[PDB]
């Protein structure tokens, strides 16, 4: 179950702020056309354990808010400090503490650190550079349900909190009583090209 | 928790002698200040000099001029060196333990290393031809 | 370039009786103060800090008083095991460096 | 060499005589009138006022333990305030906890009686330091504590707050004991029932308004400041200043320590990007972090010094020449009568001529000077 990825993925390399500039960085970005693998939830069908491997790219198209959290972890089962991400309608939930959950934990229908803060895509980029967790995301309302379009967008960034455990495995969260795709970025070199407001407007590899 | 002396003997005059304190139960932690005291036979107290963990930075007494040196081997050994040993070294030397601590006063911040609270036993040093 | 002068060179008193140790600073030591109590053989204890608070252990007895420049310890009740020799050490900030004092002998008058 | 710019021209041509024409001798240079560091406002704070100002305390034994971090920590107001009987910092000095940052600070609040309070420090010893709460020897922080008779003590005796008497091994830094388990302290063994050689290890404190200074219940939080590989999560409050604008002043803004004249701007930024730059990587524009402004900012004025004087024989008279400069700022030559502004620069010690005449000595972007009636 693969699919083509066309040109998305581009993320603000820093916060600086360039006009009209065309601006190259050796940042670990996604590659351009690269098979994705693609995941599937519903009908049965659950949430496989993926790695890390220096940086994870990650895009849910939604309906009603099926994906509710993310997992980080060499060991994510209470024997080491390993992450932890909950979203909720609420609040966003980041905890370190020890947890013990099961091969498919299903969601109903000590800790070191914390954080409080198919139309819709919900765009992510997870990458850890010098201990800090650093997520960008966008919300493109999408109409076309065949795959990622073919066009430019960035990710804008949210949050920065210091995390410092070293990362290799990821999971994904569910809801029980709904595909994400998954692309693996690689360290390359983009020619991204700021607008005269600064933003990404298009990136050549 | 204690501190133990060694090295003093008779030693003839104009060569030079090691002294060493070793920590036991605790660590040369930079919140500790070491000194030296010397007291002569039937006679007082003075300090020889002093070295802060803190700044990694030593201060000697007015009457020795160089001929003092101070040096923190290890985490549990700091050394004391006297050259030019002369009638004047024939005394009992001793080490303590101190404690280094900051106050915010008006005109500025002040390091403290007041009292003096544990020692050692000491060993005495004669110098003789 | 500090001098701790230490008067009397020895006090005397006999069993429950009162002994004065008047030790002058040269230059103002303010707060940072320590009186000692040393046998002979045997390392220098602490009895006071601060030049008013009693040190963990130490008897009510030993008391210390006294700011700046003019620094006082009194013993009460004297006991036959406090013939001893008593310094008294003043810390300068200024120049980072420990003084001591002369020294006063305690005798048990009998 | 530094008295009249016909003598600086004399200097760097190592020749009495100097010809007639227009001689580079200097570089003018507008240095930096003051400095200014801003950031971001404190916005939310260390709520310090959770441990500080707290109803009720715990017990010595029970010693609460916080956690502080994603938060400024303001400290002028702690070290400030004379409410506080011990301020004691160890391995750093007050100055320095509103410039350092550290990944984590633990606010550690209890109750102990007044001769107590010595024991929390570095190799200290006693029955609270080895069986209650252990401090260790490279011990980075600060312990406060201020007298609390006033709450904390109640006519009659407050028994409200424990201490432990007893305990097999010393407690280890940063350990807390809640075991209140029967401590045996003889050969004979126990099954948890109170006797000959069976005691309890916890005693209450009696707090009463008529003991002593030394027997006075006294609140006691130590703040312990702690840097992992982990990056700072409480960075002190870096000292805010008065922004100023269209004059030359160093700027330090969030790190970016440049220096330039500041003016207000008008390129816009987005929301997340927090300064501007330039084709040629230099920094161009910055978004002020106390209030969401822009400002760009403009390298301090310099330029190339002339001396625009006839034969030294002919006269001694001469005419500076500041390229590249506002005439404005040039004050920051003893002729200031006459203060020309053109496209090259500003010109001192020269007169405009309406009327043309033939060029002989180049100023510079098309206006030329020349010796006249
Ligand atoms: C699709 O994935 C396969 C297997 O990894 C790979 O050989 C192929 O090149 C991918 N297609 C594109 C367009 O990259
Ligand atoms: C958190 O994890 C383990 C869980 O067993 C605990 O022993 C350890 O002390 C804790 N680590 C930190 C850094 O607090
Ligand atoms: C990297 O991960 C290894 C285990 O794979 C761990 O031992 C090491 O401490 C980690 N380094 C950081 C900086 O987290
Ligand atoms: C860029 O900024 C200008 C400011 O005048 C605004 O009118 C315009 O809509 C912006 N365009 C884009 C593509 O962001
Ligand atoms: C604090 O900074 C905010 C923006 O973060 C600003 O709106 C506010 O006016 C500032 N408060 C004061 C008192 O200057
Ligand atoms: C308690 O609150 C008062 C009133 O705001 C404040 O002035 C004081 O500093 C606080 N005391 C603390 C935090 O110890
Ligand atoms: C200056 O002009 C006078 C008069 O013509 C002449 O005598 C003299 O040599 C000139 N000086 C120089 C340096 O050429
Ligand atoms: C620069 O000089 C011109 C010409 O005199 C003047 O109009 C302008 O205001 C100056 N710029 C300043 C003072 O910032
Ligand atoms: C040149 O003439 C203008 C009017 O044309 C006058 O304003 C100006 O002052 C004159 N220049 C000088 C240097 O006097």
């Amino acid at each position: 179950a693969y699919t083509n990825s066309f040109t998305r993925g581009v993320y603000y390399p820093d916060k600086v702020f360039r006009s009209s500039v065309l601006h190259s960085t050796q940042d670990l970005f996604l590659p351009f056309f690269s098979n994705v693998t693609w995941f599937h939830a519903i009908h049965r069908f659950d949430n496989p354990v993926l790695p890390f491997n220096d940086g994870v790219y990650f895009a849910s198209t939604e309906k009603s808010n099926i994906i509710r959290g993310w997992i980080f972890g060499t060991t994510l089962d209470s024997k080491t400090q390993s992450l932890l991400i909950v979203n909720n309608a609420t609040n966003v939930v980041i905890k370190v503490c020890e947890f013990q959950f099961c091969n498919d934990p299903f969601l109903g229908v000590n800790c070191t650190f914390e954080y409080v803060s198919f139309k819709n895509l919900r765009e992510f980029v997870f990458k850890n550079i010098d201990g800090y967790f650093k997520i960008y995301s966008k919300h493109t309302p999408i109409n076309l349900v065949r795959d990622l379009p073919q066009g430019f967008s960035a990710l804008e960034p949210l949050v920065d909190l210091p995390i410092g455990i070293n990362i290799t495995r990821f999971q994904t969260l569910l809801a029980l009583h709904a595909a994400y795709y998954v692309g693996y970025l690689q360290p390359r070199t983009f020619l991204l090209k700021y607008n005269e407001n600064g933003t990404i407007t298009d990136a050549v590899d | 928790q204690s501190l133990e002396e060694s090295g003093g003997d008779l030693v003839k005059p104009g060569t030079s002698l090691t002294l060493t304190c070793t920590a036991s139960g605790f660590s040369f932690s930079h919140n500790y200040v070491m000194c030296w005291v010397r007291q002569a036979p039937g006679k007082g107290l003075e300090c020889v000099a002093c070295i802060y963990f803190g700044f990694g930075d030593t201060y000697y007494a007015s009457w020795a001029k160089g001929r003092i040196t101070i040096s923190k081997t290890s985490s549990t050994t700091v050394t004391l060196q006297m050259t030019s040993l002369t009638a004047a070294d024939t005394a009992t030397y001793f080490c303590a333990r101190a404690l280094g601590y900051y106050i915010y006063g008006d005109a500025g911040d002040i390091y403290i290393a007041d009292y003096f609270k544990l020692w050692g036993p000491g060993t005495l040093v004669t110098v003789s031809s | 370039d500090i001098v701790m002068t230490q008067t009397p060179a020895s006090v005397e008193a006999a069993v429950g009786g009162t002994v004065t140790i008047k030790c002058q600073a040269s230059q103002s030591i303010s707060k940072y103060l320590a009186w000692y109590q040393q046998k002979p053989g045997q390392p220098p204890k602490l009895l006071i800090f601060e030049a008013s608070t009693l040190e963990s252990g130490v008897p009510s007895r030993f008391k210390g008083r006294g700011s700046g420049t003019e620094f006082t310890l009194t013993i009460s009740d004297l006991e036959c095991a406090d013939a001893a020799t008593y310094y008294c050490q003043g810390y300068y900030y200024s120049s980072h460096s420990y003084v001591f004092g002369g020294g006063t002998e305690v005798v048990v008058k009998r | 060499c530094a008295l009249d710019p016909l003598s600086e021209t004399k200097c760097t041509l190592k020749s009495f005589t100097v010809e007639k024409g227009i001689y580079q001798t200097s570089n003018f240079r507008v240095q930096p009138t003051e400095s200014i560091v801003r950031f971001p406002n404190i916005t939310n704070l260390c709520p310090f006022g959770e441990v500080f100002n707290a109803t009720r305390f715990a017990s010595v034994y029970a010693w609460n333990r916080k956690r502080i971090s994603n938060c400024v920590a303001d400290y002028s107001v702690l070290y400030n305030s004379a409410s506080f009987s011990t301020f004691k910092c160890y391995g750093v000095s007050p100055t320095k906890l509103n410039d350092l940052c550290f990944t984590n600070v633990y606010a550690d609040s209890f109750v102990i009686r007044g001769d107590e309070v010595r024991q929390i420090a570095p190799g200290q010893t006693g029955k609270i330091a080895d069986y209650n709460y252990k401090l260790p020897d490279d011990f980075t922080g600060c312990v406060i504590a201020w007298n609390s008779n006033n709450l904390d003590s109640k006519v009659g005796g407050n028994y409200n707050y424990l201490y432990r008497l007893f305990r097999k091994s010393n407690l280890k830094p940063f350990e807390r004991d809640i075991s209140t388990e029967i401590y045996q302290a003889g050969s004979t063994p126990c099954n948890g029932v109170e006797g000959f050689n069976c005691y309890f290890p916890l005693q209450s404190y009696g707090f009463q308004p008529t003991n002593g200074v030394g027997y006075q219940p006294y609140r006691v939080v130590v703040l312990s400041f702690e840097l992992l590989h982990a990056p700072a999560t409480v960075c002190g409050p870096k000292k805010s200043t008065n922004l100023v604008k269209n004059k030359c002043v160093n700027f330090n803004f969030n790190g970016l320590t440049g220096t330039g004249v500041l003016t207000e701007s008008n390129k816009k930024f987005l929301p997340f990007q927090q300064f501007g730059r330039d084709i040629a990587d230099t920094t161009d524009a910055v978004r002020d972090p106390q209030t969401l402004e822009i400002l760009d900012i403009t390298p301090c004025s310099f330029g190339g010094v002339s001396v625009i004087t006839p034969g030294t024989n002919t006269s001694n008279q001469v005419a500076v020449l500041y390229q590249d400069v506002n005439c404005t700022e040039v004050p920051v030559y003893s002729t200031g009568s006459n203060v020309f502004q053109t496209r090259a620069g500003c010109l001192i010690g020269a007169e405009h001529v309406n009327n043309s005449y033939e060029c002989d000595i180049p100023i510079g972007a098309g206006i030329c000077a020349s010796y006249q009636t």
